[PDB]
RNA sequence: UUUUUUUUUUUUUUUUUUUUGCGCCGACC
DNA sequence: ACTGTCTGGACTGGTCGGCGCTATGATC
DNA sequence: GATCATATTGTCCAGACAGT
């Protein structure tokens, strides 16, 4: 059908999607499918004929705030289906930001990406001395693209 | 990696109740760091005598913590009171701390012996009739600001220090007695060099790192500051987490200054062996050059709370005491004598296949203030050694008549009403000359205040807090007499700048010890600026001054030096006083020193490996060593791995 | 705890797959997909993706680590 | 293969830049790039490129780099067309048996009897073909003698062009990832090979890159793994393998107990790059492996690695020759020379820095002349570590002179033959067999022997690669060939079987006859057929020529025990009686002994500061470093396996 | 019967002196 | 060019004292 | 039973402006 956004609390979006999912299916509402993505935070896709099935889904849920009047292209979400590795794309020589790990909130320059380890090496730029720390792909935000 | 520790802890068990009575109703057994814990219902049963737990404790080759179970524990208010009824009142306790989480009472109390008893069993009739494992800690006569904000640190944090605890017991017995294939020593800084030592025992189960240091001297230079971290044993090993603990030997820069950097990024998550005293030392050291980095300017190496991590992550090992900190590696220390808490580390790997003992910073000639280094081991094969004076001319002079002389220019000083100024490092040789001077006042030589200033009181109380590490005749004083060297009326404190001025401007006789030797910071640079037009006043030297600084510019005679003044302007400061050098009161082991070390160590190892020093001393010392006893030495350099096993 | 096929991309509360079967499952996913329809465009996406997945209505997973 | 900084795409700006600059406007550059060590230059126009034989030299002298030009692939001549010019271009007598196209990269391969002839003058005939052609060439040489293995290898890197080329551009990224740049310490850490022999393991780190030498097997202790293998629980092997820092790996000669070891990380993918080895130490090592799991097939045990194993080997095979300067990492620089040895031995001389530090890992050679190959190189440019090998070391290991060793060896065959008696030479297919071979056919070269000699099983191989590598030879080898027109290899007593029939027939036959198998151990192979058949035969004799191992059939023959109890196939044992003498002739040894060690540490040029002894027993090694200590003055050492020592 | 790589010395210690805001209500001049 | 409409804003100074108010739902 | 992210988006005077 067509896409819709439906805007919820920041980090319980699964709970949300869970809830609406048995509701759909306790009441049989006219839902064509539910995408979450991890990444986004605090907005959920839903498939439905019309906004009139999603408004009328989220209602009675707490954490369901409301649906964005609008209709999302397949080809915007096209990508978050695809199945893609999360050190692909990443290269050495830039400056990225630990978002997660022992190292949270420390800024690092990428000096070694193996994509079959799915790890990548990196080098705290504020030590004195350099030590390469293995981390995972997904903790690691680019901040800047250089080399 | 796979571990075993499930199975090693059900044998463990089950050997306990084989040989513990059933009374005892024992309930939990799991690993605290290197030793083992058992929760019992009924401690009467258990320890109606120490010779079941020392029993247990041969057979099981483990140091055994017997407690209670927390479902049984006595109301902290009736805990406390039946513990102060049965401690005699001699024994004058001041603080007592509960652990709700796990059974054990903390004591703080100025004669620690007669709460521990004649052979422990006051101990165990306190665990028997309170139900509260006991642990006792003693309250230094002077207050120590270091040792109270570490206890607190400690208490306040009892979870995460109990799950350290038991993720480090549970990480060391992963498997059983390992004979290693090989063991590999690697240098990763301190060799052929002096300072920012690192020293790497690798085997093919577990590694270990010793004596993490830093480089002062060095320290515009990174390549040279610090230890090699491009080591790629040392990079696999901090990659993968590999490390299972660190030791280290004594309390200074070159040995723990580089410490709290693995913990500022998260290099290290395992323990740290060392003595309190050492960990109290090295934490004061610490927080003194992070201080000085931050007014210098610089970005600071690392943070307070890194220190604090450090302090949550350290187990404290006493002299002669054998713990298991690996599968393999058991690590026991000896006394060193260098400085308090200074200790001579001691590998034995495996199940007597190999030795080696690590000496580091040590005196082999006794001391006004500790007792000389233990030559004597179950079993040694390799031995390490430093190399600070192995020079072939290096030959300090004995200390009988440099404090003589120190008496006697002390005396003339004071006998014109001068005032005297001994700058002196914050540890080591500011304790010794206020035990010459302690010494020589008990008999009416001078009467005289004695003043420190800056971080000679809290060395001064950190040393009363461990009385039992000096020497035997300041602990006979101590302990079997009632006197207290270190508690003398004539030792006296400056609280702030205005006390320092009144000091000054007197005009009685005094005596400073001051915390700067070089003149570069501190109290010591007002003292002497204020105090040397007078020509009555005196300064002395007791350590090398290095070129480039004030005290050196002094030592040599200058008789006028420009500073740079308060408003701006240059200022001239007419050194009128008197100036003397008395270098006797090094704490390093001379070149006999280390002859004579090397000739009477038991049993005689079969390699020696000379470190932390110049590298013609080094070279010079093994060869020295090599022709006189035969012994093969070797002087490696840096990234040098010696395939010992 | 809710572990998701290494196969089929399936979540699922208990140890046996209730779509292809497999005894190794994954406690570690991201970007959950809930189907409800066979037809839907994402679960049609998602077969051209991973094979396995869409089969049959339900919780399912974008990546398996 | 593990991504890095690779800042080669400013080092290649700034080549094409002085290539622009220097070179003419009508070479017409499109692309520069990087396919290994040498360097690639893409030319619209190739004519004015090579007007001149000096540009070149010129171009790469400044640049300091091997330099390879080929034609752009958007002009090509059609590869009939191409392949008729080649053919009726060159002289006849350069004997061309096949053209190889790759228009790929625009290289066509040539092999020719000849090479010098499509070469010439120094490489005028070949800049001539190629201005011609417009085609990039590539001369190899065609053996006398098919072989199978040379064969085999030249079409599996023809039919995987591509995925070569790949491997080849990959490596010349990861090489020069950065400038020329100056290593701040070098170390040696020797995982095996120290105070032993078998399973030797040399890596040299640095602060940027890390090379492996010589990783091999050991065949004498394969029951425990331990003593088998080299050591892969060093912490820095496991660092470099694991982050998958290994630059390259150099192989100095051929033999299992310096490359066995190489299938078995490109088995379980475990090391991904370069190796740098002499083409004739590639094929004898490929044949030497393919020999070590056929006989772990036949013993009943699982075989270390699979023969695509040694093909992905091969793939990943970098072929320099001797003298040849090449840059393998960063800041270090491989070169090889003559080992004297084996054929294609060679000596690694690293060269880390810009004259920061040198090192020459020896390996095992010979420094007295060889009828095969010529003594070892004794010169270098700058030298100043020194790494030895110490099989005899020992002050009473002086080995038995060859002169009469070969009059001896004479001797017995003129007694066995006048006779008329069968001789079997069990030997290697790799060492001694082809010196056996040359100094029989240098004693019938006179006209003392006219009976022919049979050679079963790897070693017509073994002589087919040195056919078609005869610049490795010794000096009059080498003139023989050339300029003398006459070729030892292919006198007409050379025989080879073709199955077990003729083998059969041959043993039946009864004519006497000199029988050269495979197998010196006597483990397997046609050597123990052609025993247990000339067992009974009376009137026979067989010569030793190399040292044999306890448990063996070769030990209970060399003790001369008269009843030598044999268990044969499917379970059933067999017993023969021997009245066959036995002859021990240990003097074609390829290794030197200690007065050839002493000789090569006097000789050699410049004295190194310090040196290394390895490959050898631990007295052995220990004797040799404190006797050479104790003549020459130099600080040797004998370190044990796991021990790293900083040399700069 | 054979081509295109290079080579060497000057920066020192184990460390130091005091409740803001928000709004409401009542009230004085 | 007039004319009704929308929007923005400021709402006298000081003083006295009192009386509240400044997290919450969901895992682990 | 302890912690952790998140927590929603009164009338009148004067100036500017569509409408006729
Ligand atoms: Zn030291
Ligand atoms: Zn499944
Ligand atoms: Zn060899």
């Amino acid at each position: 059908g067509k896409i819709f956004t439906v805007s919820v609390t920041v980090g319980q979006e699964t709970t949300t999607a869970n809830l609406i999912y048995s509701k759909a299916k306790t009441y049989n509402l006219p839902l064509y499918a539910i995408l979450s993505p991890s990444k986004v935070k605090g907005y959920i896709f839903i498939e439905a004929p019309n906004k009139s099935a999603v408004e009328e889904a989220i209602r009675g849920i707490r954490h369901a705030k409301r649906v964005l009047p609008g209709e999302i292209p397949f080809s915007e979400i096209e990508h978050f289906l695809e199945e893609k590795p999360a050190v692909s794309g990443f290269e050495p020589g830039d400056i990225v930001e630990l978002i997660a790990g022992p190292f949270k909130g420390e800024k690092a320059k990428v000096v070694r990406v193996d994509e079959s380890k799915d790890e990548i090496v990196v080098e705290l730029v504020s030590s004195v001395v350099p030590i390469p720390v293995t981390v995972r792909g997904e903790y690691v935000r680019l901040i800047s693209k250089r080399q | 990696r796979e571990t075993f520790v499930d199975d090693i802890l059900k044998e463990i068990r089950e050997i306990i109740v084989q040989m513990v009575p059933r009374e005892a109703g024992i309930t939990d057994v799991e690993f605290e760091g290197p030793e083992l814990v058992i929760y019992v219902k009924n401690p009467e049963a258990m320890m109606k005598d120490g010779e079941l737990i020392k029993n247990l404790a041969k057979v099981l080759k483990k140091r055994i913590s017997v407690r209670p179970d927390p479902d049984i524990l006595l109301p902290p208010e009736k805990a406390e009171e039946l513990i102060k009824q049965l401690v005699p009142p001699e024994a004058e306790i001041t603080n007592i701390s509960f652990d709700p989480s796990v059974g054990e009472v903390l004591i703080e109390a100025r004669k620690p012996g007669l709460v521990i008893g004649k052979n422990g069993e006051t101990l165990r009739l306190i665990t028997q009739k309170v139900h509260w494992a006991p642990r006792v800690v003693r309250t230094p006569p002077i207050q120590s600001q270091t040792i109270y904000s570490i206890r607190s640190i400690l208490q306040t944090e009892s979870k995460d220090r109990r799950k350290f605890l038991r993720q480090v017991g549970r990480n060391i017995y992963r498997k059983s007695e390992y004979k290693s294939r090989w063991i590999r020593i690697t240098g990763l800084g301190g060799f052929r060099e002096v300072g920012r030592s690192a020293l790497l025992v690798q085997t093919d189960e577990s590694y270990v790192l010793v004596d993490f240091g830093v480089n002062i001297a060095a320290l515009k230079d990174p390549t040279k500051a610090y230890p090699h971290f491009d080591a790629p044993e040392f990079r696999y090993v901090l990659d993968e987490g590999l490390l299972d603990a660190i030791i280290i030997t004594h309390a200074a820069l070159d040995h723990s200054g580089m410490l709290p950097y693995l913990f500022r990024y998260k290099l290290f998550d395992g323990p740290i062996y060392t003595t309190p005293p050492t960990r109290d030392l090295m934490t004061l050291l610490q927080q003194d050059f992070i201080e000085i980095q931050h007014m210098n300017g610089v970005e600071p190496l690392y943070r307070p709370k890194d220190i604090k991590e450090v302090i949550k992550h350290t187990i404290t090992l006493d002299y002669g005491e054998v713990r298991d900190i690996a599968p393999d590696i058991r690590l026991t220390l000896h006394n060193a004598g260098h400085i308090l808490g200074s200790s001579i580390v001691h590998l034995h790997i495996g199940n007597g296949l190999h030795n080696i003992a690590i000496t580091g910073d040590f005196k082999f000639i006794p001391t006004r203030l500790f007792e000389p280094a233990v030559s004597r081991f179950p079993r040694l094969e390799t031995l390490v050694m430093e190399s600070t004076y192995g020079g072939s001319n290096d030959y300090q002079m004995p200390r009988e008549e440099a404090e003589k002389r120190l008496i006697e220019v002390i005396h003339q000083t004071l006998k014109r009403g001068g005032k005297v100024l001994i700058p002196a490092m914050a540890v080591g040789r500011a304790q010794e000359i206020m035990m010459v001077l302690e010494e020589y006042a008990r008999v009416g030589g001078i009467e005289v205040p004695i003043y420190l200033d800056g971080m000679i009181w809290e060395a001064t109380a950190i040393h009363t807090a461990y009385p039992e590490y000096l020497s035997k005749h300041i602990r006979e004083q101590i302990f079997h007499e009632g006197y207290n060297p270190f508690l003398n009326p004539i030792f006296k404190s400056v609280a702030n700048s205005r006390e320092r001025q009144d000091i000054i401007d007197s005009g009685e006789p005094a005596i400073i010890i001051a915390t700067s030797g070089m003149l570069v910071g501190g109290p010591s640079v007002e003292y002497f600026k204020q105090l040397a037009p007078d020509p009555k006043n005196s300064i002395i030297f007791v350590s090398y001054q290095a070129e480039g600084t004030l005290g050196r510019q002094v030592q040599r005679g200058l008789r006028e030096i420009p500073i740079v003044g308060e408003d701006g302007r240059t200022e001239v400061i007419n050194v009128n006083m008197e100036v003397h050098t008395i270098d006797g009161f090094s704490g390093a082991a001379d070149r006999r020193e280390l002859m004579s070390y090397v000739a009477r160590v038991r049993p005689r190892p079969e390699r020696i490996i000379t470190v932390h020093g110049e590298a013609h001393k080094c070279l010079d010392l093994s060869s020295s060593i090599h022709k006189k006893f035969g012994i093969s030495t070797r002087a490696p350099n840096n990234l040098d791995a010696i395939r010992l096993k | 705890k809710e572990r998701a096929c290494r196969h089929c991309h399936y979540i699922t509360t208990e140890d046996r797959c209730p779509v292809c079967g497999s005894r190794d499952l994954s406690d570690d996913w991201f970007d959950l997909v809930i189907v409800l329809d066979v037809e839907s465009r994402i679960a049609k996406k998602l077969r051209e993706s991973i094979p396995e997945a869409a089969k049959v209505p339900g919780k399912y997973a974008i990546r398996v680590r």
